[PDB]
C-alpha cells in the first residue's frame, strides 16, 4: 500500500516481532498493530 | 505517503473505509502476511514513539471493480485500518476488547495445518462480535516444494480448509447477518505463500479469461470454481466429472488456475531455458534488464510477482468483501450499548451518527515512551471526539444515577495511532478508530467517554481466561518494596488477564491465565514494571486449627502467679453454626437475646450458653466462641476483659503450628481467683486462659468448586484427573458443551491445568473459587499422616521445633 499512498510506513518482518522474547522463540507472542 | 489534510480527507468517506485485524494462529505467517500489506499500501506522515497498534493501508481500485461492491461507495480511495490483536489466544478479554474495534477480519489458514484449535478461538471470539471473515490458504509453496503434493490434492486440501471454517462459521455467527459463510467462487478466499508476494482470486482470473473466452466474468468465475469442467474435445462446460463415454473430465479450476502456476514453477525451477521464455510469453510476463538473466527461485520470485501480486489479493477481498461502520453499526448498535434500544444514544450508534453526543469506547491503554503514560485506544462509535473537549470518563461501574467511576475532565490531545507512532488531530468523527491523552488516570484498561449526562455505558467467545496459575512475589531486596508495589499496578494496568492482591499471610500474589502467560507477566514485572530482583515461590496455603470432640477431660492451667487457675473444655461447633457466623446470620454485635433465641430454637443450642457468649474470635468476629458456664466465682466481671483478650490471641495463633482456629467452642467451667486484684491483673489472667485453652484444644481430639467446561468425549479425561488427586465430582449439566463441577483441594491444584488439558487433549477449560473448609481425619501430631505432613513442612519452615507440644504442656495438674 506505501507504493500506493506515501502515508503508509512500511513495517518490515523483523519491526514486528522485534521483542527479544519473539526473536527467542522465534515466533509472534505478542500482538502488534501496524497501519 | 499522506499529509494530515489526505489523511482527514481520507476519513470522511467512512463508506470507503474498512476496519479490520489478521486472525492466525502462531507461525501461520501472520506477520509477513502484514509485512507485505505495509510494503505494498503501508501510509506514511508526508520524537515521541508508541507501541505499533494500528497501521493505515491506502487502496485505489478501478471503476469497474467499485460498481461490485455490494455497499455504500463514494469513489476509488479506500483508507483500511489493520488493527494490532495480541497473540494470547485463551478467550483473553484483551483480544475481545481489539475485535471490537474491527468490522472485518482476514483470517489465516495454513495450507498443510488447516484450521488449529487457536485459529478458531479467535475467530469465535470474532463472530461473537459480529465480525465478518474472509479467508487466506497460505504456506501454498510448502505443498508445491517440499510435498510435491499434486493438483487434485492440493484442490482437496483447500476445500476441506474453507469446509473446516465454515463450520465454525455457520455455527457461531448470529442468524441475522444472514450466510457469512466464505466461498472461493465468490471471491472470499485467497490462496497464497506470504513468504514468497503473490496470490489470487478466482475473479482476478475470470476477468483475465473473460474477455477470452467471449463469456461475462460473472460466469467465468462460478466455472473456475469447484465442478466445473471444460472437455476440450466437445468445446463445452459441464457440471460432470466424466465425457460421455466415461473418461475423466480435469475440473476447470486445475486446468486455467492451477496449471499455468504449476507449469511455470516447474519449467522455471528445473532450468528449462527453452520452455520459459514462451510460457512466460503466452502469459504475457515481461523480464526487464537484470531480470532476464535470473534462474531458479530468484527467477520465479520475480515472474510471479509480476504475474499475481499478494497484496492485491488480500487488498481485494478487503476492500470489496469487508464491511465499511455505517453498514455494521446498524446491526450491532444494541449489543454495544447497555442503555434503552430506543435511548437517543443507542440511535446515534446505530446511524454512526457525527452530529450526536460522543459515545466513544475505550478499547485499551496503549505503552507510550511519554514517561510512563498510557494513551486510550478506542473508537468513536456517535459524535465526534476533540481535543480540549470536555467529556465525560465512565469507568466499568459507572451508572447514570450514582457518581461511581465518573470522571470529567478535558481531553488533552486527540491523536491518530499509527503503529509506534501518534499525529495529533483536532477531531474526529463516528466512525473511526482513535487514540487520546490524557485520560491515563481515570481510566485503566475498557471504559465509555460520552457528552451526555443520560449516556448509557457500552460489552465480550472455543484458552484460558480464568487466573488459575499463581505465585507468591518478593523483593530480595527489602527496600525495594516500594517498587515492587508499584511495579504490580503497572502490570496490572497493562495486562487485563493479570490479577495480583495480598494473600491471607501477607504475601503479594500474582496470577496468571496459564505458566506461559505468568511466566511473561513475572518476566516483566521484574525487569521493566519493578524493575528489581523478585524472588517467586509457591504459593503457601491456609489452614485451620479445630477440634473434633469435647476435650477428654477437663482443662486445667494456673496463672504465672500461681495464684489462679482456669478450668476448661473445648468442643466442636457446628458447621452450619460456622457458616452462620462467618455469613452474616450470628454476629457478634447482635443483641445477645435475639442472637440466643436463634442459636437456641433454630441452631440446637442451649439458650443460656448462647446468652452468655464472651466473645467470637479471633478480631472479635471469627467462628469461634467463648461461653461461660461457671456458677459461683466472685471476682468474675473483673476478669472478662483478660479472658476475652486470651480468645483473641489463642484462636488468632493455634497451638498446633499457628494457624488460626476455627469451629472451636470453649467452656469455661470454673475459676479459681486471688482475693486481691493486684493478682488477678491481665498479665496473670491472659496467659493462663490462653494456656487453658490451648491444653482444652489439645485435648479435644485437634485436627486441621471447580468448574470445567469442555465437549463430551473429554469429559472422561476430567474424571480421570480428579481421582488422581482426591477430586470429587459436584454436578454434570449441559446445545453447547459441558459443565463438570467438582471440589479440588487447593494443595491439589498446582500443576492442575497442565494435567488436565493434557488428559483432555487441550479440550477442557478450569475455574477455580475457595469454596470450604475441610477437615481432614488424619492426626496433625502424627509425623507420617497426611495432616501431619503438612503440620511438619509448616514448622521446619517455620524455624519451630518439630514435635508439637502436647496437651500435658498446657496442663497444670492441681
Ligand atoms: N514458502 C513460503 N514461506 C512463507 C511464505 N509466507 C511466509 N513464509 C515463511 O514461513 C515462516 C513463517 O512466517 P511467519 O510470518 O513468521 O508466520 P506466523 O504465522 O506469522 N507466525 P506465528 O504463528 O508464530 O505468528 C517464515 O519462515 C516465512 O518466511 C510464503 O508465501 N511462502
Amino acid at each position: 500500500t506505501a507504493a500506493e499512498n506515501p502515508n503508509v510506513e512500511v513495517k518490515d518482518y523483523g519491526d514486528i516481532d522485534k521483542a527479544p522474547e519473539e526473536r527467542a522463540r522465534g515466533i509472534t507472542i505478542n500482538t502488534a498493530h501496524v497501519e | 505517503a499522506f499529509t494530515v489534510d489526505q489523511m482527514r480527507s481520507l476519513m470522511d468517506k467512512v463508506t470507503n473505509v474498512r476496519n479490520m485485524s489478521v486472525i492466525a494462529h502462531v507461525d501461520h505467517g501472520k506477520s509477513t502476511l502484514t509485512d507485505s500489506l505495509v510494503q505494498r499500501a503501508g501510509i506514511i506522515s508526508a520524537g515521541i514513539t508508541i507501541k505499533s497498534t494500528a497501521i493505515s493501508l491506502y487502496s485505489e481500485m478501478s471503476d469497474e471493480d467499485v460498481k461490485e461492491i455490494k455497499q455504500k461507495t463514494d469513489g476509488n480511495s479506500f483508507l483500511i485500518n489493520l488493527i494490532d490483536s495480541p497473540g494470547h489466544v485463551d478467550f483473553s478479554s484483551e483480544v475481545t476488547a481489539a475485535l471490537r474495534v474491527t468490522d472485518g477480519a482476514l483470517v489465516v489458514v495454513d495450507t498443510i495445518e488447516g484450521v488449529c484449535v487457536q485459529t478458531e478461538t479467535v475467530l469465535r471470539q470474532a463472530l461473537g462480535e459480529r465480525i465478518k471473515p474472509v479467508v487466506v490458504i497460505n504456506k501454498v509453496d510448502r505443498a508445491l516444494l517440499e510435498l510435491q503434493v499434486s493438483k487434485e490434492d492440493l484442490y482437496q486440501t483447500f476445500a476441506r480448509t474453507v469446509e473446516s471454517v465454515n463450520v465454525i462459521v455457520s455455527t457461531y455467527a448470529d442468524e441475522v447477518l444472514g450466510d457469512v459463510q466464505v466461498y472461493p467462487a465468490r471471491g472470499t478466499v485467497a490462496f497464497g505463500s506470504g513468504l514468497h508476494g503473490w496470490a489470487f482470486t478466482i475473479r482476478q482470473f475470470a476477468t483475465r479469461y473473460a474477455k477470452k473466452f467471449g463469456v461475462d466474468k460473472a460466469k467465468m468465475m462460478d466455472r473456475l470454481w469447484g465442478d466445473s469442467f471444460f472437455n476440450p474435445k466437445t468445446k463445452k462446460w459441464t457440471n460432470k466429472d466424466t465425457d460421455a463415454e466415461g473418461k475423466p473430465l480435469e475440473r476447470a479450476f486445475n486446468m486455467f488456475i492451477l496449471d499455468p502456476i504449476f507449469r511455470l514453477f516447474t519449467a522455471i525451477m528445473n532450468f528449462k531455458k527453452d520452455e520459459i521464455p514462451v510460457l512466460l510469453e503466452k502469459l504475457e510476463i515481461v523480464l526487464k534488464g537484470d531480470e532476464k538473466d535470473l534462474e531458479g527461485k530468484a527467477l520465479l520470485k520475480v515472474v510471479m510477482r509480476k504475474f499475481l501480486p499478494a497484496a492485491d489479493a488480500l487488498l481485494e477481498m478487503i476492500v470489496l468483501h469487508l464491511p465499511s461502520p455505517v453498514t455494521a453499526q446498524a446491526y450491532r448498535a444494541e449489543q454495544l450499548y447497555e442503555g434503552p434500544a430506543d435511548d437517543a444514544n443507542c440511535i446515534a450508534i446505530k446511524n454512526c451518527d457525527p452530529k450526536a453526543d460522543l459515545m466513544l469506547y475505550v478499547s485499551k491503554m496503549v505503552p507510550t515512551s511519554d514517561k510512563g503514560r498510557f494513551y486510550a485506544f478506542g473508537r468513536v462509535f456517535a459524535g465526534t471526539v476533540k481535543s480540549g473537549q470536555k467529556v465525560r470518563i465512565q469507568g466499568p461501574n459507572y451508572v447514570p444515577g450514582k457518581k461511581d467511576d465518573l470522571f470529567i475532565k478535558a481531553i488533552q490531545r486527540v491523536v491518530l495511532m499509527m503503529g509506534r507512532f501518534v499525529e495529533p488531530i483536532d477531531d474526529c468523527p463516528a466512525g473511526n478508530i482513535i487514540g487520546l491523552v490524557g485520560i491515563d488516570q481515570f481510566l485503566l484498561k475498557t471504559g465509555t467517554l460520552t457528552t451526555s449526562e443520560t449516556a448509557h455505558n457500552m460489552k465480550v467467545m472455543k484458552f484460558s481466561v480464568s487466573p488459575v496459575v499463581q505465585v507468591a512475589v518478593e523483593v530480595k531486596n527489602a527496600n525495594d518494596l516500594p517498587k515492587l508495589v508499584e511495579g504490580l499496578k503497572r502490570l496490572s494496568k497493562s495486562d487485563p488477564c493479570v490479577l495480583t492482591y495480598m494473600s491471607e499471610s501477607g504475601e503479594h500474589i500474582v496470577a496468571g491465565t496459564g505458566e506461559l502467560h505468568l511466566e511473561i507477566c513475572l518476566q516483566d514485572l521484574e525487569h521493566d514494571h519493578a524493575g528489581v530482583p523478585l524472588k517467586i515461590s509457591p504459593p503457601v496455603v491456609a489452614y485451620r486449627e479445630t477440634v473434633e470432640s469435647e476435650s477428654s477431660q477437663t482443662a486445667l492451667s494456673k496463672s504465672p502467679n500461681k495464684h489462679n487457675r482456669i478450668y476448661l473444655k473445648a468442643e466442636p461447633i457446628d458447621e452450619e453454626v460456622s457458616l452462620a457466623i462467618e455469613n452474616g446470620i450470628i454476629n457478634p454485635r447482635d443483641d445477645f437475646k435475639a442472637r440466643a433465641r436463634i442459636m437456641a430454637d433454630d441452631y440446637g443450642w442451649d439458650v443460656t450458653d448462647a446468652r452468655k457468649i464472651w466473645c467470637f474470635g479471633p478480631d472479635g468476629n471469627g467462628p469461634n466462641l467463648v461461653i461461660d458456664q461457671t456458677k459461683a466465682v466472685q471476682y468474675l466481671h473483673e476478669i472478662k476483659d483478660s479472658v476475652v483478650a486470651a480468645f483473641q490471641w489463642a484462636t488468632k495463633e493455634g497451638p498446633i503450628f499457628g494457624e488460626e482456629m476455627r469451629s472451636v467452642r470453649v467452656n469455661i467451667l470454673d475459676v479459681t481467683l486471688h482475693a486481691d486484684a493486684i493478682h488477678r491483673g491481665g498479665g496473670q489472667i491472659i496467659p493462663t486462659m490462653r494456656r487453658a485453652t490451648y491444653a482444652g484444644f489439645l485435648l479435644a481430639d485437634p485436627k486441621i468448586l471447580v468448574e470445567i467446561q469442555c465437549p463430551e468425549q473429554a469429559v472422561g479425561g476430567i474424571y480421570s484427573v480428579l481421582n488422581k488427586k482426591r477430586g470429587q465430582v459436584v454436578s454434570e449439566e449441559q446445545t453447547p458443551l459441558f459443565t463438570v463441577k467438582a471440589y479440588l483441594p487447593v494443595n491439589e491444584s498446582f500443576g492442575f491445568t497442565g494435567e488436565l488439558r493434557q488428559a483432555t487433549g487441550g479440550q477442557a477449560f478450569p475455574q477455580m473459587v475457595f469454596d470450604h473448609w475441610s477437615t481432614l481425619g488424619s492426626d496433625p501430631l502424627d509425623p507420617t499422616s497426611k495432616a501431619g505432613e503438612i503440620v511438619l513442612a509448616a514448622r521446619k519452615r517455620h524455624g519451630m521445633k518439630e514435635e508439637v507440644p502436647g496437651w500435658q504442656e498446657y496442663y497444670d495438674k492441681l
